[PDB]
Protein backbone atom coordinates (compact mmCIF):
# COMPACT_ATOMS: atom_id res chain seq x y z
CA UNK A 1 0.00 0.00 0.00
CA UNK A 2 1.22 3.70 -0.40
CA UNK A 3 1.23 3.70 3.82
CA UNK A 4 4.19 1.02 3.06
CA UNK A 5 6.03 2.99 0.31
CA UNK A 6 5.75 6.16 2.74
CA UNK A 7 7.28 4.52 5.99
CA UNK A 8 9.93 2.73 3.92
CA UNK A 9 10.83 6.28 2.13
CA UNK A 10 10.82 7.94 5.43
CA UNK A 11 13.20 4.90 6.93
CA UNK A 12 15.56 5.04 3.97
CA UNK A 13 16.63 8.41 5.44
CA UNK A 14 17.53 7.17 8.82
CA UNK A 15 21.03 8.13 9.30
CA UNK A 16 21.77 4.43 10.66
CA UNK A 17 23.34 1.58 8.51
CA UNK A 18 21.11 -1.38 9.76
CA UNK A 19 17.75 0.47 9.03
CA UNK A 20 19.27 2.03 5.74
CA UNK A 21 19.74 -1.93 4.39
CA UNK A 22 16.69 -3.67 5.50
CA UNK A 23 14.24 -0.93 4.20
CA UNK A 24 16.49 -1.23 0.83
CA UNK A 25 16.20 -4.78 1.18
CA UNK A 26 12.41 -4.72 1.32
CA UNK A 27 11.92 -2.55 -1.84
CA UNK A 28 14.18 -4.63 -3.98
CA UNK A 29 12.26 -7.89 -2.72
CA UNK A 30 8.86 -6.23 -3.41
CA UNK A 31 9.88 -5.15 -6.38
CA UNK A 32 11.25 -8.46 -7.67
CA UNK A 33 7.94 -10.04 -6.79
CA UNK A 34 5.02 -8.45 -8.72
CA UNK A 35 4.79 -4.92 -7.26
CA UNK A 36 1.44 -4.25 -7.13
CA UNK A 37 -0.14 -0.47 -7.84
CA UNK A 38 2.47 1.81 -7.88
CA UNK A 39 1.57 5.23 -8.43
CA UNK A 40 3.73 7.67 -10.49
CA UNK A 41 4.52 9.45 -7.74
CA UNK A 42 5.92 6.56 -6.20
CA UNK A 43 8.01 5.42 -9.01
CA UNK A 44 9.54 9.18 -9.02
CA UNK A 45 10.71 9.23 -5.17
CA UNK A 46 12.11 5.75 -5.42
CA UNK A 47 13.92 6.34 -8.47
CA UNK A 48 15.41 9.41 -6.88
CA UNK A 49 15.67 7.49 -3.46
CA UNK A 50 17.80 4.53 -5.24
CA UNK A 51 19.85 7.54 -7.23
CA UNK A 52 20.40 9.25 -3.63
CA UNK A 53 21.88 6.12 -2.24
CA UNK A 54 23.83 4.94 -5.36
CA UNK A 55 26.08 8.16 -3.52
CA UNK A 56 26.43 6.53 -0.11
CA UNK A 57 29.15 6.08 2.06
CA UNK A 58 28.84 2.82 3.04
CA UNK A 59 29.68 -0.02 0.17
CA UNK A 60 26.96 -2.35 1.29
CA UNK A 61 24.35 0.07 0.57
CA UNK A 62 25.65 1.22 -2.38
CA UNK A 63 26.23 -2.52 -3.83
CA UNK A 64 22.79 -3.40 -2.50
CA UNK A 65 21.14 -0.20 -4.54
CA UNK A 66 23.01 -1.36 -7.58
CA UNK A 67 21.62 -4.88 -7.52
CA UNK A 68 17.94 -3.45 -6.82
CA UNK A 69 18.26 -1.29 -9.62
CA UNK A 70 18.17 -4.14 -12.03
CA UNK A 71 14.68 -5.76 -10.57
CA UNK A 72 13.34 -1.95 -10.95
CA UNK A 73 13.61 -0.91 -14.51
CA UNK A 74 11.52 -4.17 -15.19
CA UNK A 75 8.43 -2.33 -14.43
CA UNK A 76 8.74 1.97 -14.44
CA UNK A 77 7.13 3.99 -17.56
CA UNK A 78 9.94 4.97 -20.13
CA UNK A 79 10.93 8.64 -18.72
CA UNK A 80 11.97 7.51 -15.87
CA UNK A 81 14.44 4.85 -17.73
CA UNK A 82 15.29 8.20 -19.88
CA UNK A 83 16.15 10.22 -17.41
CA UNK A 84 17.85 7.26 -15.11
CA UNK A 85 20.28 6.70 -17.89
CA UNK A 86 20.85 10.19 -18.13
CA UNK A 87 21.92 10.28 -14.63
CA UNK A 88 23.78 7.43 -15.15
CA UNK A 89 25.86 9.01 -18.33
CA UNK A 90 26.32 12.39 -16.70
CA UNK A 91 27.69 10.77 -13.07
CA UNK A 92 30.23 8.45 -15.53
CA UNK A 93 31.47 11.75 -16.28
CA UNK A 94 32.30 12.88 -13.19
CA UNK A 95 35.55 12.71 -11.73
CA UNK A 96 35.20 10.90 -8.46
CA UNK A 97 36.65 7.28 -9.69
CA UNK A 98 33.60 6.16 -7.19
CA UNK A 99 31.19 7.42 -8.94
CA UNK A 100 32.27 6.46 -12.32
CA UNK A 101 32.50 2.72 -10.70
CA UNK A 102 29.38 2.36 -9.20
CA UNK A 103 26.75 4.10 -12.79
CA UNK A 104 29.12 1.57 -14.96
CA UNK A 105 28.30 -1.03 -12.93
CA UNK A 106 24.99 0.30 -12.83
CA UNK A 107 24.81 0.75 -16.99
CA UNK A 108 26.14 -2.62 -17.21
CA UNK A 109 23.37 -4.18 -14.66
CA UNK A 110 20.45 -2.07 -17.12
CA UNK A 111 21.87 -3.33 -20.38
CA UNK A 112 21.60 -6.83 -19.32
CA UNK A 113 18.31 -6.51 -17.73
CA UNK A 114 17.04 -5.15 -21.12
CA UNK A 115 16.04 -7.33 -23.52
CA UNK A 116 14.19 -0.91 -25.02
CA UNK A 117 15.38 0.73 -28.54
CA UNK A 118 15.45 4.53 -27.55
CA UNK A 119 17.83 3.85 -24.34
CA UNK A 120 20.35 1.93 -26.42
CA UNK A 121 20.33 4.84 -29.07
CA UNK A 122 20.73 7.42 -26.29
CA UNK A 123 23.18 5.77 -24.19
CA UNK A 124 25.47 5.09 -28.15
CA UNK A 125 24.64 8.47 -28.54
CA UNK A 126 26.48 9.37 -25.39
CA UNK A 127 29.21 6.83 -25.54
CA UNK A 128 30.31 8.03 -29.61
CA UNK A 129 30.94 11.13 -28.05
CA UNK A 130 32.25 9.19 -24.58
CA UNK A 131 35.06 7.35 -26.81
CA UNK A 132 36.40 10.42 -29.22
CA UNK A 133 40.26 11.23 -28.44
CA UNK A 134 40.30 12.90 -25.14
CA UNK A 135 42.85 12.71 -22.19
CA UNK A 136 40.80 10.90 -19.91
CA UNK A 137 42.13 6.82 -20.63
CA UNK A 138 39.81 5.49 -17.78
CA UNK A 139 36.49 7.08 -19.28
CA UNK A 140 37.57 5.91 -22.67
CA UNK A 141 38.17 2.51 -21.16
CA UNK A 142 34.93 2.18 -19.16
CA UNK A 143 32.95 3.79 -22.57
CA UNK A 144 34.76 0.89 -24.47
CA UNK A 145 33.37 -1.63 -22.31
CA UNK A 146 30.42 -0.75 -22.13
CA UNK A 147 29.65 -0.31 -25.75
CA UNK A 148 31.36 -3.77 -26.43
CA UNK A 149 28.69 -5.11 -23.66
CA UNK A 150 26.12 -3.76 -25.16
CA UNK A 151 26.97 -4.89 -28.92
CA UNK A 152 27.67 -8.81 -27.76
CA UNK A 153 24.22 -8.67 -25.76
CA UNK A 154 22.15 -7.10 -28.60
CA UNK A 155 23.42 -5.85 -32.55
CA UNK A 156 19.92 -6.05 -33.80
CA UNK A 157 19.31 -2.73 -33.78
CA UNK A 158 21.14 0.18 -33.90
CA UNK A 159 21.08 -0.11 -37.87
CA UNK A 160 21.54 3.78 -38.78
CA UNK A 161 23.86 4.47 -35.48
CA UNK A 162 26.38 1.65 -37.01
CA UNK A 163 28.54 3.96 -39.77
CA UNK A 164 29.18 6.04 -36.43
CA UNK A 165 30.39 4.09 -34.37
CA UNK A 166 33.11 2.86 -36.89
CA UNK A 167 33.97 6.45 -37.36
CA UNK A 168 34.61 6.27 -33.50
CA UNK A 169 36.29 3.41 -32.98
CA UNK A 170 39.21 3.32 -36.34
CA UNK A 171 40.76 6.22 -34.40
CA UNK A 172 41.30 4.45 -31.24
CA UNK A 173 43.78 1.52 -32.97
CA UNK A 174 46.52 3.86 -33.21
CA UNK A 175 46.24 4.63 -29.42
CA UNK A 176 49.77 4.77 -27.51
CA UNK A 177 48.10 1.91 -24.70
CA UNK A 178 47.68 -1.14 -26.04
CA UNK A 179 44.79 -2.25 -23.92
CA UNK A 180 42.52 0.45 -25.59
CA UNK A 181 44.04 -0.91 -29.00
CA UNK A 182 42.92 -4.78 -27.79
CA UNK A 183 39.49 -3.52 -26.01
CA UNK A 184 38.50 -1.54 -29.25
CA UNK A 185 39.41 -4.33 -31.82
CA UNK A 186 37.10 -6.62 -29.39
CA UNK A 187 34.19 -3.91 -29.64
CA UNK A 188 35.05 -3.94 -33.67
CA UNK B 1 86.51 -11.21 10.15
CA UNK B 2 85.07 -9.60 6.61
CA UNK B 3 83.93 -6.18 5.09
CA UNK B 4 80.40 -5.77 4.36
CA UNK B 5 79.08 -2.55 2.89
CA UNK B 6 75.29 -1.86 2.02
CA UNK B 7 74.14 0.06 -1.16
CA UNK B 8 70.21 0.28 -0.88
CA UNK B 9 67.82 -0.72 1.98
CA UNK B 10 64.01 -0.62 1.39
CA UNK B 11 61.60 -0.88 4.15
CA UNK B 12 57.60 -1.01 5.11
CA UNK B 13 56.21 1.18 7.93
CA UNK B 14 52.64 1.58 8.72
CA UNK B 15 51.34 4.74 9.98
CA UNK B 16 48.63 5.64 12.73
CA UNK B 17 47.18 8.22 14.82
CA UNK B 18 49.65 8.06 18.50
CA UNK B 19 46.25 9.62 20.25
CA UNK B 20 44.81 6.38 20.28
CA UNK B 21 47.19 3.25 19.41
CA UNK B 22 48.69 3.08 22.70
CA UNK B 23 45.33 3.39 24.76
CA UNK B 24 41.53 3.32 23.35
CA UNK B 25 40.03 6.36 23.64
CA UNK B 26 36.73 4.47 25.61
CA UNK B 27 38.32 2.53 27.62
CA UNK B 28 41.84 4.06 29.13
CA UNK B 29 43.02 0.12 29.19
CA UNK B 30 45.98 -1.10 26.68
CA UNK B 31 44.72 -1.73 23.58
CA UNK B 32 46.56 -5.36 23.64
CA UNK B 33 44.95 -6.02 26.69
CA UNK B 34 40.92 -6.99 27.88
CA UNK B 35 38.46 -4.21 27.96
CA UNK B 36 36.82 -2.96 31.33
CA UNK B 37 33.68 -5.45 30.92
CA UNK B 38 35.90 -8.71 29.71
CA UNK B 39 38.31 -8.40 33.06
CA UNK B 40 35.36 -8.33 35.82
CA UNK B 41 33.74 -11.60 33.93
CA UNK B 42 36.92 -13.83 32.74
CA UNK B 43 35.04 -17.21 32.38
CA UNK B 44 32.59 -16.68 29.85
CA UNK B 45 32.33 -16.81 25.82
CA UNK B 46 32.87 -13.32 25.57
CA UNK B 47 36.09 -13.01 27.26
CA UNK B 48 37.55 -14.59 23.69
CA UNK B 49 36.66 -12.65 21.46
CA UNK B 50 37.87 -8.62 22.93
CA UNK B 51 40.13 -8.10 19.48
CA UNK B 52 41.01 -5.02 17.96
CA UNK B 53 38.75 -3.17 15.50
CA UNK B 54 39.55 -0.32 12.96
CA UNK B 55 37.48 2.04 10.85
CA UNK B 56 38.00 4.21 7.40
CA UNK B 57 39.72 6.69 9.70
CA UNK B 58 42.24 4.40 10.78
CA UNK B 59 40.88 4.92 14.60
CA UNK B 60 41.90 1.82 16.41
CA UNK B 61 39.11 0.56 19.17
CA UNK B 62 37.93 -2.12 21.02
CA UNK B 63 35.43 -4.08 19.26
CA UNK B 64 32.85 -4.39 22.32
CA UNK B 65 33.91 -0.74 23.30
CA UNK B 66 32.27 0.29 19.64
CA UNK B 67 29.48 -1.68 19.57
CA UNK B 68 28.40 -0.44 22.70
CA UNK B 69 29.13 3.27 21.12
CA UNK B 70 26.72 2.31 17.94
CA UNK B 71 24.29 1.15 19.80
CA UNK B 72 22.97 5.12 20.73
CA UNK B 73 25.38 7.21 18.52
CA UNK B 74 26.09 6.99 15.19
CA UNK B 75 29.68 8.39 15.14
CA UNK B 76 33.22 7.96 15.67
CA UNK B 77 34.33 9.41 18.75
CA UNK B 78 37.61 11.10 18.15
CA UNK B 79 37.01 12.09 14.35
CA UNK B 80 33.13 13.08 14.67
CA UNK B 81 31.93 11.45 11.58
CA UNK B 82 29.76 8.09 9.99
CA UNK B 83 32.30 4.87 11.37
CA UNK B 84 32.42 1.94 9.14
CA UNK B 85 34.06 -1.22 10.13
CA UNK B 86 37.73 -1.87 7.78
CA UNK B 87 39.33 -4.53 9.30
CA UNK B 88 39.46 -6.75 12.93
CA UNK C 1 1.94 -6.95 66.28
CA UNK C 2 4.16 -6.91 69.73
CA UNK C 3 7.46 -8.47 70.99
CA UNK C 4 7.90 -9.73 67.65
CA UNK C 5 10.28 -6.47 66.06
CA UNK C 6 12.45 -6.57 68.81
CA UNK C 7 13.41 -10.23 67.26
CA UNK C 8 15.44 -8.70 64.31
CA UNK C 9 16.74 -6.47 67.03
CA UNK C 10 18.04 -8.83 69.56
CA UNK C 11 19.15 -11.00 66.24
CA UNK C 12 20.96 -7.81 64.55
CA UNK C 13 25.06 -19.02 61.34
CA UNK C 14 23.00 -21.69 63.05
CA UNK C 15 22.49 -19.31 65.61
CA UNK C 16 20.14 -17.24 63.39
CA UNK C 17 17.82 -20.14 62.73
CA UNK C 18 17.80 -21.53 66.25
CA UNK C 19 14.09 -21.91 66.32
CA UNK C 20 13.85 -25.18 64.25
CA UNK C 21 17.29 -26.23 64.85
CA UNK C 22 18.04 -25.13 61.12
CA UNK C 23 21.70 -25.43 58.85
CA UNK C 24 23.23 -23.15 56.57
CA UNK C 25 23.65 -26.39 54.14
CA UNK C 26 19.86 -26.58 53.85
CA UNK C 27 16.87 -25.86 51.45
CA UNK C 28 15.27 -23.66 53.99
CA UNK C 29 17.57 -20.89 54.69
CA UNK C 30 17.51 -19.61 51.03
CA UNK C 31 13.57 -20.61 51.09
CA UNK C 32 13.30 -17.98 53.86
CA UNK C 33 15.93 -15.78 51.93
CA UNK C 34 13.62 -15.70 48.69
CA UNK C 35 10.45 -14.88 51.06
CA UNK C 36 12.48 -11.90 52.25
CA UNK C 37 13.89 -10.63 48.91
CA UNK C 38 17.32 -10.39 49.92
CA UNK C 39 19.79 -9.33 47.10
CA UNK C 40 22.74 -12.04 48.07
CA UNK C 41 23.89 -14.21 50.78
CA UNK C 42 24.12 -13.06 54.27
CA UNK C 43 22.49 -9.59 53.33
CA UNK C 44 20.13 -8.22 56.03
CA UNK C 45 18.83 -4.79 56.35
CA UNK C 46 16.30 -2.74 58.53
CA UNK C 47 13.54 -2.75 55.99
CA UNK C 48 12.33 -6.20 57.15
CA UNK C 49 5.40 -14.90 66.54
CA UNK C 50 8.20 -17.84 67.06
CA UNK C 51 5.83 -20.63 67.01
CA UNK C 52 4.50 -18.95 63.53
CA UNK C 53 8.24 -18.66 62.32
CA UNK C 54 8.47 -22.71 63.64
CA UNK C 55 5.30 -23.77 62.03
CA UNK C 56 6.21 -21.46 58.44
CA UNK C 57 8.50 -24.08 56.86
CA UNK C 58 5.86 -27.08 56.71
CA UNK C 59 3.12 -24.92 54.61
CA UNK C 60 5.79 -23.10 52.33
CA UNK C 61 7.83 -26.07 51.82
CA UNK C 62 4.25 -27.82 50.62
CA UNK C 63 3.29 -24.48 48.97
CA UNK C 64 6.42 -23.97 47.19
CA UNK C 65 6.82 -26.90 45.08
CA UNK C 66 3.73 -26.17 43.56
CA UNK C 67 4.40 -25.21 39.91
CA UNK C 68 4.35 -21.14 38.68
CA UNK C 69 5.54 -20.08 42.20
CA UNK C 70 8.46 -22.81 42.05
CA UNK C 71 9.49 -20.76 38.72
CA UNK C 72 9.74 -17.73 40.04
CA UNK C 73 11.88 -18.99 43.08
CA UNK C 74 14.40 -20.66 40.69
CA UNK C 75 14.77 -17.39 38.40
CA UNK C 76 15.37 -15.64 42.06
CA UNK C 77 17.37 -18.56 42.90
CA UNK C 78 20.18 -17.31 39.80
CA UNK C 79 20.34 -13.40 41.35
CA UNK C 80 20.19 -14.42 44.85
CA UNK C 81 23.54 -16.83 44.53
CA UNK C 82 25.50 -14.50 42.27
CA UNK C 83 28.02 -11.76 43.29
CA UNK C 84 27.23 -8.53 42.39
CA UNK C 85 30.43 -7.77 40.32
CA UNK C 86 30.24 -11.35 38.13
CA UNK C 87 27.10 -12.04 35.43
CA UNK C 88 28.14 -15.53 35.30
CA UNK C 89 27.93 -17.95 38.06
CA UNK C 90 31.20 -20.16 39.20
CA UNK C 91 31.00 -23.85 37.97
CA UNK C 92 31.46 -25.28 41.45
CA UNK C 93 28.74 -22.96 42.82
CA UNK C 94 26.41 -23.80 40.16
CA UNK C 95 26.96 -27.57 40.75
CA UNK C 96 25.95 -27.29 44.67
CA UNK C 97 23.07 -25.45 43.97
CA UNK C 98 21.99 -27.72 41.48
CA UNK C 99 22.61 -30.46 43.84
CA UNK C 100 20.17 -28.26 46.28
CA UNK C 101 17.58 -27.40 44.62
CA UNK C 102 16.57 -29.96 42.17
CA UNK C 103 16.87 -32.77 44.40
CA UNK C 104 14.93 -35.80 42.51
CA UNK C 105 12.93 -33.01 40.88
CA UNK C 106 15.81 -33.87 38.04
CA UNK C 107 15.52 -37.31 36.15
CA UNK C 108 19.34 -36.91 34.60
CA UNK C 109 20.39 -34.89 37.72
CA UNK C 110 23.36 -37.67 38.91
CA UNK C 111 24.32 -37.97 35.13
CA UNK C 112 24.12 -34.25 34.47
CA UNK C 113 26.35 -33.48 37.29
CA UNK C 114 28.96 -35.18 36.51
CA UNK C 115 28.86 -33.14 32.87
CA UNK C 116 31.06 -30.04 32.02
CA UNK C 117 33.60 -30.72 34.47
CA UNK C 118 36.24 -32.66 32.53
CA UNK C 119 34.94 -31.14 29.16
CA UNK C 120 33.04 -27.85 29.90
CA UNK C 121 35.74 -25.55 32.52
CA UNK C 122 33.86 -22.63 32.39
CA UNK C 123 30.96 -20.25 34.01
CA UNK C 124 27.13 -20.88 33.35
CA UNK C 125 25.84 -18.20 31.43
CA UNK C 126 22.26 -17.04 32.54
CA UNK C 127 20.10 -18.74 29.67
CA UNK C 128 21.38 -22.35 30.02
CA UNK C 129 20.09 -21.79 34.09
CA UNK C 130 16.08 -20.41 32.82
CA UNK C 131 15.91 -23.45 30.32
CA UNK C 132 17.53 -26.56 32.35
CA UNK C 133 13.89 -26.33 34.12
CA UNK C 134 11.55 -26.25 30.82
CA UNK C 135 14.32 -29.25 29.50
CA UNK C 136 13.93 -31.90 32.26
CA UNK C 137 9.96 -30.75 32.26
CA UNK C 138 10.03 -31.76 28.66
CA UNK C 139 12.46 -34.59 28.72
CA UNK C 140 11.56 -38.52 28.53
CA UNK C 141 13.44 -41.62 29.52
CA UNK C 142 14.00 -42.06 25.55
CA UNK C 143 15.06 -38.76 24.79
CA UNK C 144 14.07 -39.26 21.42
CA UNK C 145 11.83 -35.96 21.25
CA UNK C 146 14.87 -34.36 21.60
CA UNK C 147 15.26 -31.80 18.16
CA UNK C 148 19.14 -30.78 17.70
CA UNK C 149 17.84 -27.49 15.27
CA UNK C 150 15.67 -26.04 18.43
CA UNK C 151 15.75 -23.44 20.83
CA UNK C 152 18.58 -24.76 23.14
CA UNK C 153 21.40 -23.76 23.92
CA UNK C 154 25.25 -25.41 22.77
CA UNK C 155 25.01 -26.57 26.01
CA UNK C 156 22.38 -28.70 26.34
CA UNK C 157 22.43 -30.26 22.80
CA UNK C 158 25.81 -31.70 22.80
CA UNK C 159 25.04 -32.56 26.35
CA UNK C 160 22.03 -34.77 25.46
CA UNK C 161 24.36 -36.08 22.34
CA UNK C 162 27.20 -37.35 25.03
CA UNK C 163 24.32 -38.97 27.18
CA UNK C 164 23.01 -40.65 23.66
CA UNK C 165 25.02 -43.50 23.42
CA UNK C 166 24.83 -44.26 27.10
CA UNK C 167 21.10 -45.34 27.29
ZN1 LIG D 1 36.53 -6.55 25.59
ZN1 LIG E 1 37.87 -0.41 24.95
ZN1 LIG F 1 37.05 8.45 13.25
Amino acid sequence: ASYHISNLLEKMTSSDKDFRFMATNDLMTELQKDSIKLDDDSERKVVKMILKLLEDKNGEVQNLAVKCLGPLVSKVKEYQVETIVDTLCTNMLSDKEQLRDISSIGLKTVIGELPAANVCKKITGRLTSAIAKQEDVSVQLEALDIMADMLSRQGGLLVNFHPSILTCLLPQLTSPRLAVRKRTIIAL
Amino acid sequence: KKRFEVKKWNAVALWAWDIVVDNCAICRNHIMDLCIECQANQASATSEECTVAWGVCNHAFHFHCISRWLKTRQVCPLDNREWEFQKY
Amino acid sequence: RKKLEQLYNRYKIQQFCDDLALDPASISVLIIAWKFRAATQCEFSKQESIEKLKAQIPKMEQELKEPGRFKDFYQFTFNFAKNPGQKGLDLEMAIAYWNLVLNGRFKFLDLWNKFLLEHHKRSIPKDTWNLLLDFSTMIADDMSNYDEEGAWPVLIDDFVEFARPQI
